[PDB]
RNA sequence: UUGACCUCGGAUCAGGUAGGAGGACCCGCUGAACUUAAGCAUAUCAAUAAGCGGAGGAAAAGAAACCAACAGGGAUUGCC
RNA sequence: AAGCUCCUUCGACGAGUCGAGUAGUUUGGGAAUGCUGCUCAAAAUGGGAGGUAAAUUUCUUCUAAAGCUAAAUACCGGCCA
């Protein structure tokens, strides 16, 4: 039940003690690279709940992107960017699922949780050889992780009417001009 | 001194006015003119409707207002403005309609913010024992007390309530003075413009018997169910005339 | 029991000002030897020269 | 109405009767795969939800969870024998219960089974 | 409308998603009490203890959005200074 | 459902010496007409006649509000070096203005 | 471009009153400046507009200064007027 | 004196993997103007062209925090 | 190893995420149509979306912030016919 104690101190968030961690674990990912291997996850329950798998083969990797905007706004996210460059730097690895861990006023601090699809235990493991298949390359560069999907708008309803099975797909969808055989 | 009244009598009013969470940009614009013109009343910003309403008499007393004006709008098309005293008085429903906003160009008229202005109310208002009780309620949020800080000191400005259908029209003019030829007062309107249905009185605060319900408003959901309903009614009337034809034709 | 209509020492309305001039700039009055009206009607006196 | 470059987005059905024999083959494609077994799976019957179209039923998604234990059908076993399953649907009245039981009970007397291997 | 005999429908535990879980309040609990308080709920205790609680009620709407928000916010934040008497 | 004498114990519960005997118009401000808008308008979808009785309603309270008001002895006039907020800004009044002066010119433009 | 005194634009009540307007084709009753003190502050006024733009501060409060002045010798003077008018 | 753990490193260490091309169709980012109309301004062209990134034989989407208000329907996709 | 049945026993469901304010962009869609940036920052008979003048916010319908999945669909490119 340990990860669901360490679930409600996580929710809570400025609380003393988290308040305190946060401050020197900000320190500390300052001191180091702006991207750099995370030996472990900082935040284990988010790790295993967004499936990382304590096997050979996950990896974990801790990136800070600078905040703000460029007035005009950009349409991914700041997950979606560390996502990308953690990617890049980590090319033959398939980026699963990131969280946010720190935010500090200039940067903010990402662990992106990372899958080998080259290696045997991967290879051999149900759950993870969907990955390994070759249509899920790249699938932070392509919109396909969760900050992928929710700047998309995969949402069902009346309120995603336009943007979801693709917006552009909708468009094209509804500009067509349809002639048939028979008119 | 905490009333921020400098008078003989002091007659200490304080209105919340309030508004829920489907409110649409119109009817922000309305609280916003009705506040502009409440010196002694605070907005207040969404309400929760799975909240109980008299929850809205707990945030009342929260702000020391002993007066409430509720914009609570329905479907996003409708407005319903409630009127109370809390703890313990009267409250009407009314449904509100015909809305039009000071910063609509058609209007000329202006007037200071706060100053106190003079309520006109038509006769029936005391003639009828439920348009008497609408009075007493009209009279402590649209009154502006007399010695209040917040307010101006020279008046230029009427607020007058008709009755002329089964319906409230309320309206707000300048008073425009002009020298009298060999000085008398002209009127502008000036603000808003809106229609107010009684629906119910009720002996409470947001609650308690009802001491009047209308038995004659006609609802636009009403209105909105029977063009369904006709529409159903066609397409149905189609089919049986098909069942009908087809029927004829066999025999 | 009722509500005492008083402000507390917490409202944006506790202290309010003896100008009784709203959000208006003082472009006005630039040229004139009063500053505004109080409640009562009667105007508010510049105070002195510096 | 030709604001837009319908040109670059204009689409003609020359194919309408090359797509009709392609899907004709899909269908014999499956029942070949499937060869004693019908193309399809047993449907039930609901009815339309608005005023407009109450008065008439339509095939639905898959049988109900209760509907398939009163007709005597395994859960289990639905889908393999031939029978679409939806849990997301509800009864609400007997009357629907009623009409979509029936409909499995005249599967199940016009059913062949062969026994497994 | 048309008239269909009514069917008394089982149990729905996605309706029963509404969280009667003993052990998960106990384990909110616990993790309230070692993690401890953010300032703003300083702010509230610190009011709540001085009697100003419609003061604290308006800076807990302030910092929290919502009028049952901030209810729930001086609820729990009340009942941990009552737990906090009875301790001491 | 018109209950008139609970309509009239919730009035007298909430209802604040109005009686001009013992109460100033310039404490209450509230003028009640002695005849009803029902009588002057036959036709509700007569927008110039509705509006009409409307503003001679207002315009009989502001009157006999501003005859008692100046006996009370309170200030009625707005001074010409009284300048203050107003509930409609500058711009709203720019606009206002604008658009009058463009209907203006249209109509003599035509006529020219 | 056509002059709003030509159209008949009504007068619009703004920050700046319009005050209590004169009935339009009606005698607009003259007033008269022939008081040397109502010559003062004209003149102030029209001097502060032909000069114009000052850098130095207290320069532009005298040039303020002078004008409120002028505008309370005025008052005063129309006072002392009023009250032996009324009295005497 | 020695030995564990943590963290960080070296190696032409053992075994692997990415880059580029293609881009008709597909998923994202970025992003105009010519044109049309209107006192003017928004709007329109167009969430298009151009630019950048990423896949496949399809991609994408997808098994309701959906639609409804009915006697209800029941993941996604496409045609009328 | 598995399915079902019954019950004097249990039943854990995703947080800088919702939401509030605000700026830009976008949509037929200020109940903000969606998205992003900044500030603040949640809940547990909870949360989201609708219905409703019906007298109080009753009723209806679903569980978000983790993931996979063929087919019907597109195609000026690839191997051909």
């Amino acid at each position: 039940g340990a990860l669901k104690y360490l679930e409600e101190l996580s929710k809570k968030k400025q609380s003393d003690v988290v308040r305190f961690l946060l401050r020197v674990r900000c320190w500390e990912y300052r001191q180091l690279n702006v991207i750099h291997r995370a030996s472990r996850p900082s935040r284990p329950d988010k790790a295993r709940r967004l499936g990382y798998k304590a096997k050979q083969g996950y990896v974990i990797y801790r990136v800070r992107v600078r905040r703000g905007g460029r007035q005009l706004k950009y349409q991914r996210s700041l997950r979606a960017t560390a996502e990308e460059r953690v990617g890049r730097r980590c090319s033959n690895l398939r980026v699963l699922n990131s969280y946010w861990v720190n935010q500090d006023s200039t940067y903010k601090y990402y662990e992106v949780i990372l899958v080998d699809p080259n290696h045997k235990a991967i290879r051999r493991d149900p759950r993870i050889n969907w990955i390994c298949n070759p249509v899920h390359k790249h699938r932070e560069c392509r919109g396909l992780t969760s900050t992928g999907k929710k700047s998309r708008g995969l949402n069902k309803g009346h309120r995603f009417n336009k943007t979801r099975a693709g917006r552009r797909k909708t468009w094209k969808r509804h500009n067509t001009l349809s002639l048939w055989r028979y008119r | 001194d905490r009333s921020n009244i400098i008078a003989e009598r002091k007659n200490k009013q304080r209105v919340l006015v309030l508004s829920s969470r489907g409110v649409t940009y119109r009817h922000r614009h309305l609280l916003n003119d009705l506040a502009s013109m409440l010196p002694h009343g605070r907005k207040d910003a969404k309400f929760d409707t799975k909240s109980r309403l008299y929850e809205l008499c707990e945030l009342a007393e929260l702000y020391n207002c002993n007066n409430v004006l509720f914009f609570e709008a329905r479907k996003g098309k409708d407005l319903y403005m409630w009127f109370s005293k809390v703890p313990n008085g009267p409250t009407v429903k009314f449904y509100a309609q015909n809305l039009h906003t000071m910063e609509e160009l058609h209007f000329q008229g202006n007037c200071l913010k706060g100053s106190r202005p003079i309520l006109s109310f038509d006769a029936a208002f005391e003639q009828e024992p439920y348009l008497k009780v609408i009075k007493e309620l009209f009279l402590h949020t649209f009154g502006v007390p007399q010695g209040h800080k917040k307010s101006k000191p020279f008046i230029d400005h009427v607020l007058s309530f008709s009755v002329a259908d089964g319906k409230i029209w309320v309206r707000n003019y300048e008073i425009r003075e002009v020298e009298k030829v060999k000085t008398d007062i002209n009127l502008i309107e000036i603000g808003p413009r809106f229609v107010l249905t009684p629906i119910i009185i009720q002996e409470g605060s947001f609650g308690g018997p009802i001491l009047y319900e209308n038995k004659r408003f006609i609802s636009p959901n009403k209105i909105r169910a029977e063009l369904r309903k006709a529409k159903a009614a066609r397409h149905h009337a189609r089919m049986e005339q098909q069942r009908d034809l087809l029927a004829r034709k066999r025999q | 029991d009722e509500i005492d209509p008083v402000y507390d020492s917490d409202d944006t309305d506790y202290n309010v000002p003896v100008n009784t001039i709203g959000n208006i700039p003082l472009s006005f009055y630039d040229s004139y030897p009063h500053i505004g009206y109080d409640i009562n009607g009667k105007k508010i006196m510049r105070p002195a020269t510096g | 109405h030709f604001r837009k470059h319908w040109q670059r987005r204009v689409r003609c059905h020359f194919d309408q009767p090359g797509k009709k024999v392609t899907r004709r083959l899909a269908r014999r494609a499956k029942a070949a795969a499937l060869a004693p077994r019908p193309v399809d799976k047993l449907r039930p019957i609901v009815r339309c939800p608005t005023v407009k179209y109450n008065r008439r039923t339509r095939l639905g998604r898959g049988f109900t969870l209760e509907e398939l234990k009163a007709a005597g059908i395994p859960r289990l076993l639905a889908p393999t024998i031939g029978i679409a399953v939806d849990h997301r649907r509800k009864n609400l009245s007997e009357e629907s219960l009623a009409a979509n039981v029936q409909r499995l009970k005249d599967y199940k007397a016009r059913l062949i089974l062969f026994p497994r291997k | 409308g048309h008239k269909t005999t009514r069917r008394v429908l089982k149990e729905r535990p996605s309706r029963r998603k509404g969280a009667q879980s003993k052990r998960t309040q106990f384990v909110r609990s616990l993790i309230r009490e070692v993690a401890g308080l953010a300032p703003y709920e300083r702010r509230v205790i610190e009011l709540l203890r001085n009697g100003k609680d419609k003061r604290a009620r308006k800076f807990s709407k302030k910092k929290l959005g919502t009028f049952g928000r901030a209810k729930r916010k001086c609820e729990e934040l009340q009942r941990i200074i009552a737990e906090s008497r009875r301790a001491h | 459902i018109n209950n008139k004498e609970g309509l009239l114990t919730a009035l007298r519960r909430i209802q604040l010496d109005i009686n001009p005997k013992t109460t100033p118009f310039s404490f209450h401000q509230s003028v009640v007409a002695s005849k009803r808008t029902e009588d002057s308008i036959p036709q509700i979808e007569d927008d110039l006649q509705r509006e009409l009785a409307f503003m001679n309603q207002a315009l009989e309270a502001a009157r006999l509000g501003r005859s008692l008001l100046r006996k009370e002895g309170v200030p009625f006039t707005r001074p010409t070096d009284y300048f203050a907020e107003m509930v409609r800004t500058d711009a709203t009044m720019e606009k206002v203005k604008q658009k009058l002066i463009e209907e203006a010119t249209a109509k003599k433009a035509a006529a020219e | 471009v056509y002059s709003e005194k030509e159209l008949g634009i009504p007068q619009l009540n703004t920050v700046t009153p319009v005050g209590v307007t004169k009935p339009k084709g009606k005698k607009k009753g003259k007033v008269f400046v022939d008081d040397r003190e109502s010559m003062n502050t004209i003149l102030a006024m029209v001097e502060a507009e032909k000069q114009g733009q000052i850098e130095s501060k207290i320069m532009r409060a005298r040039q303020l200064e002078e004008i409120r002045e002028a505008r309370r010798i005025e008052a005063e003077k129309k006072e002392a007027e009023r009250k032996a008018l009324l009295e005497n």
